[PDB]
């Protein structure tokens, strides 16, 4: 059935699980012609594919090429996302394949069931929790790599860094979607909070700065803050 | 024109014989139906007073063998049987008419809507569909499941339509995963015409079987059938000329039998609308639209 509040610590079991999401597989900029008409140009887009218990994040970059000649992009952008995540879990051996696939948007569930019918046995769900995935493209790196691609190309990272040497994955994972949260509500304050301190850095191997223990409890208040606060406005208080 | 004559009648029930039917009170001294017409399939069919649960019936021709009906009391049902004596036949027939015992099937002259109903249907096909063998005429009821239903108990009552699942790996040829679920031609042509149906007669006669089970008995997955056969040509892109004009009529004439209020559970509203508004055949089924919108504007 559908993910959500009440089945949420499932994710942190030992059944091998992925979530899918494929808000940023198709992506434009709309702008005007000489004639005054409106044109799309296409942009590198990305699969964000995610292991929510190990981290493991299965980026497939989406080069523009892949729209060339084609109509109703946004109708093939969910067969082109299920066609990858199919290929994807052929490449990786049996003990490695998912047991279950949670799409991030029930456009999905059609296209990912018919390509993956030769896997009977890996569960294709939905879910109604409000993911914050899309802002994935407000991680410096992960757009860096999206952006400079010139070819098709999957690229393999770890989205806890090496949190879970020292945080269970609930609280990897708590952590990750506050961050992402705050990036998606206001991206430049939220980027703001977290290099203010230039002593803090982050490590080549890593997509976030190295904070302690205790530096990332006063971080995870002050994103909390942010998020709190356009809810404070949005909503009249 | 043939007859189908009743031992007796010794519980009140509701006689059906196609589209006509008509009340038999408790011991009524009724002994059959007469002037039936030769040439098409039929259908008779039974609802008991006590009981308006379970309402179930046997498909026959009448050029397969002489048939009648009998009440069985141990298991408290109209059953119909062959007489194999041709003579015996003749004799009793003929002393219920003389009597005048027997209500004659009241086709009018005009009307041609048993014909449109079944026009593709044949009892050989039927009996593929319903097993067993023994007998020449086939028994339907309300509570029957399907072959692709008992998938998702007993396998000797079932109805053995031909399974239709659009998210299947014969519905979708690797490596055109988009382009045959969105467009099913492949499936409707080369799968289930040129492989399973053989050509579109068959095909549209089980779809007419699927109809009047729905109809006649609700039974469910007989409604669940005709729906997918239905959704299955209007979902390709690439059909028939021919086909698509017979499609128009067929459903042109179940619709416009279809008792008006059973219209909420015979039809299933989704199906119809993406068939008549969304899918490649919206603007091939003229007759149909404007009978379903004049008709039953509510499901639309
Ligand atoms: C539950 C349910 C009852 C019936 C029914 O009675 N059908 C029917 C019977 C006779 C005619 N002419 C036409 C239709 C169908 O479903």
């Amino acid at each position: 059935g559908a993910m959500n509040s009440s089945n949420y610590a499932e994710l942190f079991n030992n059944d091998i699980k992925l979530f899918v999401d494929d808000t940023n597989v198709y992506r434009v900029t709309v702008h005007k012609t000489f004639e005054g008409n409106v044109a799309t140009k296409a942009i590198n887009g990305c699969i964000f594919t995610l292991n929510p218990k190990t981290g493991h994040l299965f980026l497939k970059i989406i080069h523009t090429s892949v729209w060339a000649g084609q109509k109703r992009l946004s109708q093939l952008a969910k067969w082109k996302t299920a066609e990858e995540v199919s290929a994807l879990v052929r490449s990786l051996p049996k003990e490695e394949q998912p047991k279950q696939i949670i799409v991030t948007r029930k456009a999905m569930l059609d296209p990912l069931e018919v390509h993956m019918l030769d896997f009977p046995n890996i569960a294709i769900r939905p879910t109604e929790l409000r993911l914050p995935f899309s802002a994935a493209m407000s991680i410096d790196k992960l757009s860096d790599v999206v952006m400079k691609a010139t070819e098709p190309q999957m690229v393999l990272f770890n989205i806890y860094d090496d949190w879970l040497d020292r945080i269970s994955s609930y609280t990897a994972f708590s952590r990750l979607t506050l961050l992402l949260r705050a990036l998606k509500t206001n991206e430049e304050s939220a980027k703001m909070i977290l290099l203010s301190d230039p002593t803090i850095t982050i490590k080549s191997y890593h997509l976030w700065p190295s904070f302690t223990d205790e530096q990332w409890i006063t971080i995870e208040s002050q994103m909390r803050d942010l998020i709190l606060t356009e809810y404070g406005r949005k909503y009249n208080v | 024109m043939n007859t189908v004559p009743f031992t007796s009648a010794p519980i009140e029930v509701t006689i059906g014989i196609d589209q006509y039917s008509f009340n038999v009170k408790e011991n009524q001294p009724f002994h059959g139906i007469k002037d039936i017409p030769i040439g098409h399939v039929h259908v008779i069919h039974f609802q008991h007073a006590d009981n308006s649960s379970m309402r179930y019936g046997y498909w026959f021709d009448c050029r397969m063998g002489n048939f009648y009906i009998q009440y069985d009391p141990k298991d408290g049902l109209y059953k119909m049987m062959e007489e194999r004596d041709g003579a015996k036949f003749e004799n009793i027939v003929h002393n219920f008419k003389e009597r005048q015992m027997m209500v004659s099937y009241p086709k009018i002259d005009e009307d041609d809507t048993w014909y449109n109903l079944t026009e593709f249907v044949q009892m050989d096909k039927i009996r593929k569909i319903v097993r067993k063998d023994e007998n020449q005429f086939s028994y339907v009821d309300s509570s029957m499941t399907t072959v692709q239903e008992n998938e998702l108990s007993d396998p000797a009552h079932s109805l053995n339509y031909t399974v239709i699942n659009f998210k299947s790996r014969e519905a979708i040829r690797p490596g055109h995963e988009m382009e045959d679920f969105l467009d099913k031609s492949y499936y409707l042509n080369t799968v289930m015409l040129q492989g399973i149906f053989k050509n579109s007669s068959n095909y549209f006669g089980e779809l007419q079987f699927a109809f009047l089970n729905a109809m006649f008995f609700g039974n469910y997955g007989s409604s669940l059938q005709w729906h997918a056969m239905i959704e299955l040509i209007c979902s390709s892109a690439t059909v028939p000329k021919h086909m698509l004009d017979k499609l128009d009529e067929i459903l042109y004439y179940q619709i416009k039998t279809l008792p008006e209020q059973y219209s909420d559970i015979l039809l299933n509203e989704r199906v119809w609308n993406i068939c008549l508004y969304s899918s490649f055949q919206k603007n091939s089924l003229h007759n149909t639209e404007k009978i379903m919108e004049n008709k039953y504007p509510e499901l639309l």
